[PDB]
Parts: C-alpha cells; structure tokens; sequence
C-alpha cells in the first residue's frame, strides 16, 4: 500500500523542485530535503510496522507488503510491488543515501539547481523502484529508467575542471554498458516469458508465476547468462568494470550523484532475488565461474586501486574489490554467507559514501585530486584527515566497523562451501589493507609536495561534519551490533537459500 | 568482579575524549585524562584481582550482548576471567600505567599530545579486549584493534616518510598474520561449529577422534597468527624497521601489549595444541630459531633501540620455546618478568636519547655513567635482568623455570639452543651497555615509573607469582640435582658472558677491530646486521612483484580489451562511409549489384 507512495514521492518531489525554482534558487534543495525525509520516514515506518524480526521463513514468495495494479494487460504486465526484509533494508539505505546526497549539494546555488534536484530524485525513485518491483517488465523499466538521469547529471553537472568531451565520453560509455546489459537482461526476460507461455498458455510477467517454469538444460543457462551480464555490468564484475571509475572520475564535484545511483547495490540484489530463485540449477553450475570471477575482481580492483594516482578512482576500484567479495558470497548457497553479503553491502555503501563525501570536501578545500599534489594534510585540516582515516580503516576490513562483519561472515559461509576461494579472498583482504594504507600515506601523511598543500585550509561546515559523524556512528553500530539488521533480513535470505538448495 | 567491562569502558572513554579534543585542551588536562583513564583501569584491575583471589580462583564470566546470530553461527560479546586473563590484564594495565606516566613526562612540548594519548588509550582498550575475550572472534576484534593502534603509533611522526613506510611494513606483516589467524578461525568454526575456547576443549576430541588433519591445519594457522603478532619466524622483519615511533610506543609494543598476543594465543588454546604435539614442537623450534637469530643479529647491531628490539625478539623466542616444551606457567612468568625489565630498558633508552638530544648509534657516545647515574643504574639492572643474572634478578628465575620445563620433558637440542641463546643474550646486552656507558665523554612524573620498574626487575618481580593453577597444566617436575646443576650452568654461562663482554668491549676494542676487518667478518656482520637477509628476501619476493604488477596494470588492460569493440565499430563505420561518395552512377551500380546478389541468393537457396 505504501510502496506506490514510496516510489512516487521522489518523483513528485523532483517535479516540485523543478517547479518551485521560480520562488527562489535556494528553494529546490529544501523541497528535495523534505521529500527525501518523507521517503526515509516512510521506509522507517515500514520497518517498524513490518515485524521483520519475528517473521519466519516460509518459502518464496513471502512479502511483508504487496501492491498490484494492471499496467499492460495484453502482455499480463502489472505495476507489481512487494517488500520483505532485504528489499526494505535496501529501501532504507537508498533513502538514507538520498538524504545524504541532498545535504551534500546544499551549497550549490546554480541557476538550474531545480533540474539537478529533479534529476537526483528521479535517480532515487528509479533505484527504489528497482528494489520494490517484482514484475520483470517493471523491474527492467526502473533498471533502465534510473540511467538517463545518471547520464545527464554526469554529462552536464559533472566535474567542471575536466573537459566537456571527457565527461560526455564517460557518461556515454556508462550508458552504453548499462543499457546494453539491460537489453540482454530484457531478452532473457522475454525468452523466459515465452517459455512459460508455451508451457502454460498464460501471458504473465510476474516473478511468482515465472518461478515454476519448466525449462531444459541449456536454455536456463542462457537466461541466467543474460541476467548475469546485466547484474555483472552494474555490480561491476571484471572485465565489465571500466564504466565505474570512468563515471566516478567525471561525477559531479559534490559527490552526491555518486551516492544517488552508482553506490547502491541493485545488481547484487537482483542476483539474490532474480538470478538464483528463477534459475537454480544453472546458477549452481555457474557458481565456480562466478566465484573465480569474484576472486579475479578482488585482486584486479586491489592492484588497480594501489596504482591509482586519483582518489576517486581508488575508491571506485575499492568498490570493485568489495563487490567481488559480494559476488563470491552470493554463489555459495549458504545462509551465513548471504547474511554476510547483506551486511557487507550495507556497510560498503556507508563506507564508500563517507569516502566520497570526504573526497569531495577535500577537493572543495584544495581544488586537486592527484596524490602527487597532496601530503602531510593532517596538520592543516581540523576534521577531514581523521575522519578519512576512520573510513579508510573501515574499507580495509577492520573489526569495529560493519565491513569486517560483512566479509568475515561471507568468508565463514564460503569456507563452509568452498575453502580455496575463501583463503585467496582473505589474501585479497590483505591487499585491501595494503591499498588503504597506500592511499592514507600518499594523501594525508608525509611532507607537502605542492604549494596549494602548504597553506592552512578552512574547516568543514557543521552539516558536512554532522552527516559524516552520522555515517561514522552508523558504521560503528553496525560493526558492534549488527543483530537488528540480521533479524530484519533473516526471512528473505532464508527463503532464497532454501529455494536455491532445495531445487538442485 | 562485575566491573570487568570497566577496564575497557574507561580507556575507550579516554580515547574518544582525547580524539575529539583535537588538541584544544591543555597538555595538563590531556595528560590527566589519558593517564587517569589508564590508572582507573589499573585500579579496577586491582579490585578485580582482589575479588578474584577472595573467591577461590573461580573463573568469572560476564556476557554483555550477542555479537552475531545467524542460524548455528552464534558469536557473543562475553568477557571471561581466569588466572591467565587476570595475569594478562594486570600486566597490561600496570605496565601501561607506568608507560603512560613516563609518556606524560616524555611527550611534553610535542605536537599530537592528545592524538598520542588517544591512540595509546585505544591500544590499552583493544589489548584488554584481546586478553578478556572468551571467543575467537572477539579476540580477533582485540587483535586487529591492537594491530591498528600499533600502526597508528609507529608512524606517529608522520612528517618523515620513513616512519610511514615502517608503519606500512608493520601493518602488512601483522595483517598477513591476522589472515592466518582468520584461516584458523574458519577451520575451527567449520569443524566444531563454535568459537568458544571452552567449547573447543570440550568437543574437540569427540569430533577429531577419526581424523586429525583439520585440527593440525587449525593449530598450524594459529601458530602462524601467533608468530605474526609476536614478531617471530617467519614474520619478524617488521619490528626493527617499525621502531619509528617514540620511546613509550616501543615500550608498550615490546613489553606489555603487542608481542605478548601470540603467546596468549598459544597459551589460551593450549588443549588444541596438546592434542597436536607436532605443531607444539614446531612452536618450540620456531621460538628457538627466532631467539638464536635474534641474538646473532643483536650482537652486531649499532643502534640501541634496534638491539633492544632484537633482545625482545630473543625473549619472545624463549617464551615460544617454553610453550613448545609444555612449560606454560614458566612462559607466563617470563612474560611478567620480561615485560617489567623490557619496559624499564626502553624507558632508560628514551632517557638516554633525550639526554643525548639525538638518535645516534651507540659508538658515538660513551662514558655516560658520570652524566646520568640513575639512568645508568636503570640500564644496569635491566641488562642484569635480561642477561639472567643469578639470585638478584627475576629474569634468572623465569629463564630457569623455562629451561627446567624444557629439560624435564626430554628436549635436549632445545636445551642447547637455550643455553647458547642465554650466552649470546648476556654478550650482546652487556656489549651494548659497555659501549654506550663506558669510554670517553664527547657530549616526579617519570622517576616514579622508573623506580617501580627498578623494583620489579629485581627479585621483587620474582616474588610475584601468577595464579595459573587450574588454568594451564602443571609442568613435569625436574630432579633436585638436575635443577641445581641447571641453575649452576645457567649462572656460569651468564657470568662467562659478562666476563667476555668486559674483555671484548670494556677495554680498548683491539680484538673486535681485529676480527672486524676480515672478509669473514664483513660477510658475517653484513648478514647479521640485515636480519639474515629476511627483509631483503621479502622485498625481492613479495614487494617487488607487487609493485611490478601494479605498474603493469596501471593502464587497466581489461578496460582496453572491452573498449576494443568500440574501435572496431568506429573503423567499420569509417570504412562503410566510403560508399557514400555522392556519385549517382555508383548508386545505380550498387543497386544492380544488390539485384545480382539478391537473385543469386534466391537461386542458390531455392
Ligand atoms: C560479457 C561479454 C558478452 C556480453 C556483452 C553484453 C553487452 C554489454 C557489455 C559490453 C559493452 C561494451 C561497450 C564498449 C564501448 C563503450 C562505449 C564507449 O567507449 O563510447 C565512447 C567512444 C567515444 O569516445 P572516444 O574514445 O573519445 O572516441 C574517439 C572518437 N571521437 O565511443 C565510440 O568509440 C563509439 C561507440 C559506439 C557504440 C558502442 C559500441 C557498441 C558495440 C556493440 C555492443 C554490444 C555488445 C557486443 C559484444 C561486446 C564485447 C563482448
Ligand atoms: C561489430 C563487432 C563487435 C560487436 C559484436 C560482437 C559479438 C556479439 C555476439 C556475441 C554472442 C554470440 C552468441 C552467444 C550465444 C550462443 C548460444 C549457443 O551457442 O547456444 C548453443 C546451446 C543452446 O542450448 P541447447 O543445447 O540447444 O539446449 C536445448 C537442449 N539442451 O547453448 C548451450 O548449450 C549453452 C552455452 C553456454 C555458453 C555460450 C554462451 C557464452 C556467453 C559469453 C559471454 C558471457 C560469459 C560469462 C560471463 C563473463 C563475465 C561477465
Ligand atoms: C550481444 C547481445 C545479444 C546476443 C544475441 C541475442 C541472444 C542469442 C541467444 C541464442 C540462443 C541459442 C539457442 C539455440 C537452441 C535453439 C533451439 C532450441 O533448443 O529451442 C528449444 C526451445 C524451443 O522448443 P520448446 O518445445 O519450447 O522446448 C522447451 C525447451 N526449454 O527454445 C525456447 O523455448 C527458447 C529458447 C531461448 C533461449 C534463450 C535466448 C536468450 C538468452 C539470453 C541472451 C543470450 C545469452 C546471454 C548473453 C551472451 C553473450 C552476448
Ligand atoms: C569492545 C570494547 C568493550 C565493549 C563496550 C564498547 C563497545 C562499542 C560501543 C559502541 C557500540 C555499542 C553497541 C551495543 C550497545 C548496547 C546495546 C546492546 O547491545 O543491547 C543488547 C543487550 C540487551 O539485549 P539482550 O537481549 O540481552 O542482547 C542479546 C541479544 N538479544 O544489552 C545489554 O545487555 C547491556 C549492554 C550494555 C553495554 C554498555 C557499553 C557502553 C560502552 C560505551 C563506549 C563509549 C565509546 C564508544 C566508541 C568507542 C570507539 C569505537
Ligand atoms: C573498541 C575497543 C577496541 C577494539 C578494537 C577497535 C578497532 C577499530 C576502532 C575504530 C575507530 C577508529 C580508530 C581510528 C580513529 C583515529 C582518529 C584520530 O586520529 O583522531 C585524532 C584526531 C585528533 O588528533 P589531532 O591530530 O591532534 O587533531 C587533528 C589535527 N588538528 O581526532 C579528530 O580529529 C576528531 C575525531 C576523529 C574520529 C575519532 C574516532 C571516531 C570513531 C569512534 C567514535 C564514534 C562515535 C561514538 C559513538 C559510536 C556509536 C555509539
Ligand atoms: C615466508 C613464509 C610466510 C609468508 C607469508 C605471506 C607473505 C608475507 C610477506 C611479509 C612481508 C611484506 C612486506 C610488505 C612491505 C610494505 C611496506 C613497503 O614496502 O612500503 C613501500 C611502498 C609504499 O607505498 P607508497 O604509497 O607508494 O609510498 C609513498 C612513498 N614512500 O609500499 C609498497 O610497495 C606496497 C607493498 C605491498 C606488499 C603486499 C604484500 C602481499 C602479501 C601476499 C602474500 C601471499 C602469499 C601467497 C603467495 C602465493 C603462494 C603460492
Ligand atoms: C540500513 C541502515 C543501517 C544503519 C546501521 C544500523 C546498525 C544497527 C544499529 C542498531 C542499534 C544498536 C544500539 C541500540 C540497541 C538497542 C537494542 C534493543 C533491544 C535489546
């Protein structure tokens, strides 16, 4: 019931930020803040009223809330939303990151701020719709709908220091990758729908009805291959990964647009929700390839991030390595590894949000991003280097932050399933510590090798410090007490794991 | 006894307050907050010990909450307290309090006062978590917090990039050790389904009745994590380089907190190593080799802090040898004594450095006994305790217990290694003492810790016993004649090492300069100065290929591989655009070509 409002409130809010620019340039930021606060409040109200902690696993489908409306009755297409523990967790994370993104661009008084805010809210609404839709056409619709505002934000409101041609090139590369992968996913969806139509005679796109689809061996492999191409481009999984550092480099200066659409794990959610229950045997056979791809992605992202002279590209390849960890977790078939994957995804979103916000604030202070131009910044900034030290400590898998709980439950489940990939991924954790230390010592420690890093810099504002400390508090509380997050998503993970291991 | 969580709450409160102070408080207030948090932890430790001894040595358990609960994976936030945990906690709190008072005197006039005190308070809290945890995951939390605080304290003078490189090497080697510890954690949870120590020692022999290979692997990776944190073979190369922090940082790392974590790992999980005797023998062999190599490296070292580090290395090697001969109480008693005199030696070395107002090699100074009599006395008694001087020093009693347990269990090669290591220990210790304090002169907040460690490095430290009865198994008792001749042999070895040091370095270095210039002397001194080429081997085997792969991959080859179809599409479009030349005759010719192609295809496929 509240899910259509959960999707439409960002869209109506973005339309309001566009329309209320005539009353002032400082108005659409307040409107966007109000509507993301309303979205987050609705998500938290769904969390409180759901009773997710006391919910027990009953098998797919099992939704805490469900909405149906016919959209295209010729193909049996419905605007069909459904929320359970995992989807609610991702919706809450999306709302929190949207509030952080709206706050992160609070000092932009540009003449066209209203369209920027509409663009951001439409990205957030598309991400929420991806997390909520259980109709194949609607899920694909939101999946490709959240990319046009992404493209326009990167291309027009991107990094002003870089040339326009590089911004358009990076945005076009990102759009081409994501939309071609979405098209392949659509072809897999259509072939699955047609297989179900020949087997049954009923036109439908519903996830619940397409679950019991009798398919031969080889067709199911192709369908899961298309789904995995989409969910591996947007994860990212190597070699389908260059769009992520190219778009992070040319992202807008404040870093809000990084948090809005690039930083939310829609692809791994789709792997958990759509790839494994619909195609269990084919995913079971593709598990070694995906797990070795995750190992190669971890080490490729580590060696990439160590060799990066750009901070934003370093955080992008950190995201690549941690998403490789999640990809290893997803194809294990273990409840403990799945719960660790959920915790790791939430904690990695929080840590990368803190890292990108601190990098944006640092670029506001110093107007450069090259590691050969900073050094010894601890003595010049009041708050930024210690908070960045905390967040780089979080991204190396340090206990006390939720990332450690994430990768360690992932590796416990993986060692229960596959030990060699577990031990190689732990060496990947060593590599993660290596590049985090390299970034810390190239950025804030040492002696200054530039003139702009030889002067005293102004301290951070109250709102940026407040939101970064909020991220710090959330990461620490997730590291020390991850139990409410674990009990929130216990039923959905249980249903997915039981459906995966009971149909092989 | 119920205030066991206060020993972590108070240092955590101190660390949080001193971090968020950001130097805005005065140095008096920051020092008061830091050393008062550590002193409150020490006082709560004293009350806990009083209640523990008044309760008849009963193990106490205080759960706080549940960390993780995913199906059968149940990890709890529980603290435990037995005799071993009480000994560890008392050592950490007392030695940290003395070091904190010394640092409150020592860091005066320095930047990052609150940062230093916050990092040391977090170090104390993480070590208390390490020594109080009842499950391996909470102990891993304390383990990694201890490693993080070691990284943050070694590179305290961040302006020099060499300190940052030292902190890098320290954290990377300790992280490899923590990955081996994680390997052991994964194996133990996969086998027994639990991470509690008592549950391991309860349902380990029932599960491993048929096969013992996985338990052997688990104990091997436990040993790997232990030697990762205790700076032993083969993960020892970080310590001498990671000297880069201040003197109280080195004292806290070498004496109280950091390198005793591996010994606490081996002694805490003693049952699992007891059912795998080959791994325990490997622990003993690793300790023996580490102490021998540490002695040979400390014999030629020219820096006082570096030879103190290799002395710490040889002491932890003796401790690992004691663990490998099933002498657990001797190992923990040696932890107590070695923490006391190594803290004393490092504080005296810091006083020497501040008196010399520069970090120089030991050959630069000489005849410093007249300038600083108290520091000379501190260094003398610390060297006497480190060299196991009989009947006056606690180090003699602790080492005597170590070799008594070693000889009483049928280990003779380890006995020979221990005797040679004691001889070399006395040799390098009083070599450094006679070089730095004898020759020709060229150039209340701290006296109290020096006096306390002055007292505790003597036989007063040997008067203190740890309450390890009922926690660790009892050692096999040696014969009275064998124990007497072992004490006589150890004392004789100590005094002949003292006399050889007085022959060789107290007088004019003639035979030292006779054996120095020879080519065997050059090769042996070059080999022993560079830690037997272990750091060079790890640079050529793990660091250089890593840098080479990073330089080879910095251009993102997979991105170019996936961008190849874009180049193919551009080239194909450019080639196809040549047909649009704008000539009408070519258009008619192409239309006729298409007609021919269509008709030929229809005729062929008919
Ligand atoms: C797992 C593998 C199998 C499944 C694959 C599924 C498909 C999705 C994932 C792969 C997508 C690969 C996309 C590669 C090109 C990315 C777009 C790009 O780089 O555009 C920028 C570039 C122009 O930039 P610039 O370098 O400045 O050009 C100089 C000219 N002025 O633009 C250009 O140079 C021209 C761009 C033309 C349009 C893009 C290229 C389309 C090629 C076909 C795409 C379909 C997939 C075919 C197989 C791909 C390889 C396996
Ligand atoms: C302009 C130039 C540049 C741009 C263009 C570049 C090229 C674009 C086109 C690329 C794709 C080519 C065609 C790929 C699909 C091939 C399908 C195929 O061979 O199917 C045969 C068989 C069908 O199954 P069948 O046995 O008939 O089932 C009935 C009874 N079992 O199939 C099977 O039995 C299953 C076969 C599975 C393996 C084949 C598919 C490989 C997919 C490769 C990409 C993904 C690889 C994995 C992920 C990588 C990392 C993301
Ligand atoms: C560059 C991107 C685009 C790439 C090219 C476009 C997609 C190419 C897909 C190639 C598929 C090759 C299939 C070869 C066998 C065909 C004959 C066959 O076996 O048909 C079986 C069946 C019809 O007979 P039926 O009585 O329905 O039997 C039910 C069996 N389940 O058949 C059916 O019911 C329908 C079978 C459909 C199979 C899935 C097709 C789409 C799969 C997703 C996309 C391709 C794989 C992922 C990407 C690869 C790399 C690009
Ligand atoms: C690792 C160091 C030592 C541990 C202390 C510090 C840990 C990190 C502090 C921040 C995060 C704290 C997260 C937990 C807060 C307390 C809430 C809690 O856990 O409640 C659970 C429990 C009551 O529920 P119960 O059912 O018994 O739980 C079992 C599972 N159902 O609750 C209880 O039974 C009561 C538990 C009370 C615990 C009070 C701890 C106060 C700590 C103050 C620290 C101040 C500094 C924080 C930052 C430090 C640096 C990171
Ligand atoms: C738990 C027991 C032990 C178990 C193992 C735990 C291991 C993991 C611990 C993770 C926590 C972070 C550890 C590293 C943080 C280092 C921060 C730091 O260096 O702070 C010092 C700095 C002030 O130092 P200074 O250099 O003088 O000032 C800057 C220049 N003007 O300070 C500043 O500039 C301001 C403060 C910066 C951030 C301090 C730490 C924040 C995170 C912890 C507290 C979070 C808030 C408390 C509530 C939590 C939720 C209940
Ligand atoms: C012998 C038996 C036991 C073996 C156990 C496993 C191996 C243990 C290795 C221990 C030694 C590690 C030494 C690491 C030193 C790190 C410090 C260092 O060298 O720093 C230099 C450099 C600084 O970085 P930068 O930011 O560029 O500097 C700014 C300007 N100074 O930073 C660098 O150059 C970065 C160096 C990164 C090193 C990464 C090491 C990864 C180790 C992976 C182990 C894999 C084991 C299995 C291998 C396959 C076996 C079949
Ligand atoms: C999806 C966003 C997640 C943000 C991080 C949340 C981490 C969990 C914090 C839970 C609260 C912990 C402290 C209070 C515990 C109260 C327990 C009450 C029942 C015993």
């Amino acid at each position: 019931m509240l899910l259509p409002w959960l999707i439409l409130i960002p869209f109506i809010g973005g339309f309001l930020c566009w329309q209320t620019e005539r009353f002032g340039v400082k108005v659409p930021r307040w409107i966007a803040l109000i509507t993301m606060g309303l979205t987050l409040a609705l998500s938290l109200q769904l969390w409180l009223q759901g009773g997710y902690s006391l919910t027990q696993s009953a098998g797919i489908p099992q939704w805490q809330s469900e909405f149906d409306m016919p959209w295209i009755p010729r193909f049996g297409i419905s605007i069909h939303l459904a929320i359970d523990g995992l989807s609610l967790l991702m919706v809450v994370l999306t709302g929190l990151l949207g509030v952080l993104a709206v706050l992160c661009s609070w000092k932009e008084i540009e003449k066209y701020q209203g369209f920027f805010h509409l663009n951001l809210m439409w990205i957030l609404g598309g991400v929420i719709g991806v997390f909520l839709a259980i109709d194949m056409f609607l899920f694909f619709f939101f999946w490709e709908m959240m990319l046009v505002p992404m493209y326009f934000l990167i291309a027009l409101w991107g990094h002003k220091a870089s040339d326009g041609k590089t911004r358009i090139t990076a945005a076009t590369k990102f759009f081409i990758y994501t939309q071609a992968s979405g098209l392949v996913m659509l072809i897999a969806i259509l072939a699955l729908v047609f297989v179900h139509y020949n087997a049954t005679g009923v036109w439908t796109f519903n996830y619940e009805e397409l679950l019991n689809t009798p398919m031969s061996s080889g067709v199911e492999y192709l369908l899961m291959l298309g789904f995995f191409i989409a969910f591996a481009v947007k994860m990212p999984v190597v070699p389908l990964h260059g769009w992520l550092p190219d778009a992070h480099s040319q992202a807008p200066t404040a870093g809000s647009v990084d948090l809005a659409g690039i930083l939310l794990k829609t692809a791994a959610y789709g792997l958990l929700r759509f790839s494994l229950p619909l195609f269990p045997n084919a995913s079971a056979e593709f598990a070694p390839i995906a797990m070795w791809l995750g190992v190669i992605g971890i080490f490729y992202g580590a060696w990439m991030a160590f060799a990066q002279t750009d901070i934003k590209r370093l955080i992008a390849y950190t995201s690549v390595s941690h998403m490789g960890f999640v990809l290893i977790a997803i194809y294990t078939g273990s409840q403990l590894a799945y719960q660790g994957a959920v915790i790791q995804m939430i904690a990695h979103g929080l840590s990368a949000a803190g890292l990108f916000i601190l990098c944006g604030q640092l670029y506001e202070r110093i107007h450069t991003r090259d590691m050969r131009m900073m050094g010894g910044l601890w003595s010049k900034m009041k708050w930024l280097p210690a908070l960045s030290l905390f967040f780089a400590v979080a991204t190396l898998g340090m206990p006390g932050t939720g990332n450690f709980v994430g990768e360690f439950m992932i590796l416990f489940g993986s060692f229960q399933v596959v030990p060699v990939i577990t031990v190689i991924s732990t060496f990947g954790l060593v590599f993660a510590s290596v590049y985090s230390l390299a970034m810390l010592h190239r950025a804030y420690f040492g002696k200054a090798k530039s003139q702009i890093a030889s002067q005293e810099l102004p301290g951070m504002s109250l709102r940026e410090l407040f939101m970064i400390l909020l991220l710090v508090v959330l990461l620490v509380l997730l590291g020390f007490y991850p139990q409410p997050i674990l009990d929130t998503s216990h039923s959905a993970i249980g249903n997915i794991q039981q459906w995966f291991v009971n149909s092989v | 006894m119920n205030m066991l969580a206060l020993t972590i709450i108070l240092p955590l409160i101190g660390f949080v307050l001193l971090a968020f102070s950001r130097g805005r408080w005065s140095e008096n207030v920051s020092a008061i907050v830091g050393v008062g948090s550590v002193g409150l932890a020490a006082l709560v430790t004293a009350f806990i010990g009083v209640d523990f001894f008044a309760n008849g040595e009963q193990t106490y358990s205080q759960p706080l909450w549940t960390w993780m609960s995913v199906g059968d994976f149940n990890i709890g936030f529980n603290l435990v307290l037995d005799g071993l945990s009480l000994t560890m906690l008392s050592v950490v709190t007392g030695v940290g309090f003395l070091i904190h008072m010394y640092a409150s005197w020592y860091m005066r006039g320095e930047e990052g006062y609150s940062r230093f005190f916050a990092y040391t308070n977090l170090f104390i809290a993480s070590m208390v978590v390490l020594v109080l945890a009842d499950n391996l995951l909470l102990m891993y939390l304390g383990w990694e917090g201890v490693g993080l605080c070691s990284y943050l304290l070694i590179g305290f003078y961040y302006t020099d990039p060499k300190n940052g490189a030292a902190a890098m090497k320290a954290f990377v080697v300790t992280r490899v050790g923590d990955v081996f510890l994680a390997f052991a954690l994964f194996i133990l949870y996969n086998e027994l389904g639990t991470l509690n120590f008592r549950e391991m020692v309860e349902l380990a022999p029932a599960h491993f009745a048929d096969g013992n290979n996985m338990l052997m692997w688990a104990t091997l990776m436990l040993l790997g994590g232990a030697v990762g944190k205790s700076a032993q073979l083969p993960l020892q190369t970080w310590l001498a380089d990671a000297m880069a922090g201040p003197t109280p940082v080195s004292a806290l790392i070498h004496a109280a907190t950091m390198v005793t974590a591996g010994v606490y790992l081996i002694a805490r999980t003693h049952g699992l190593f007891l059912m795998t005797p080959e791994v325990l023998h490997l622990v003993g062999i690793v300790g023996a080799v580490t102490l021998l190599l540490a002695g040979f490296a400390a014999l030629v070292q020219t820096d006082i802090k570096r030879v103190l580090a290799y002395s710490t290395m040889s002491q932890i090697g003796y401790m690992f040898l004691a663990l490998g001969v099933q002498a657990w109480d001797a190992a923990i008693f040696h932890l107590m004594t070695h923490a006391f005199f190594k803290a004393l030696l490092f504080l005296a070395s810091g006083s020497v450095i501040l008196a010399c107002h520069h970090e120089q090699n030991i050959f630069k100074m000489g005849g410093l006994r007249k300038s600083i009599p108290l520091v000379y006395l501190c260094f003398l008694v610390g060297g006497a305790a480190l060299s196991a001087l009989p009947l006056v020093t606690a180090g003699f009693f602790s080492k005597d217990e170590i070799l008594a347990g070693a000889m009483a269990n049928g280990h003779i090669n380890l006995m020979v290694a221990g005797l040679v290591g004691a001889f070399m220990t006395s040799l390098y210790t009083f070599r450094m003492i006679f070089i730095v304090f004898h020759g020709k002169e060229q150039i209340v907040t701290h006296s109290l810790p020096l006096i306390v460690l002055l007292i505790l490095s003597t036989f007063v430290g040997a008067l203190i016993v740890p309450p390890l009865q009922g926690v660790l198994p009892q050692t096999t008792e040696l014969a009275h004649g064998s124990m007497l001749t072992l004490e006589i042999t150890s004392g004789v070895v100590a005094v002949v090492g003292i006399l050889l040091a007085a022959w060789l370095w107290l007088g004019k270095r003639t035979l030292v300069t006779s054996i120095a210039n020879s080519a065997p002397g050059r090769l042996l001194s070059t080999w022993w100065y560079n830690a037997w080429g272990f750091d060079w081997l790890y640079d050529k085997v793990f660091v250089k290929p890593f840098l080479g792969i990073a330089w080879l991959l910095k251009r993102d080859p997979l991105n170019s591989m996936m961008n190849i179809p874009a180049v193919l599409s551009r080239f194909a479009g450019k080639g196809l655009l040549l047909s649009e030349n704008g000539y009408l005759r070519w258009y008619v010719a192409s239309m006729s070509i298409g007609a021919v192609v269509v008709l030929a295809l229809l005729m062929v496929l008919r």
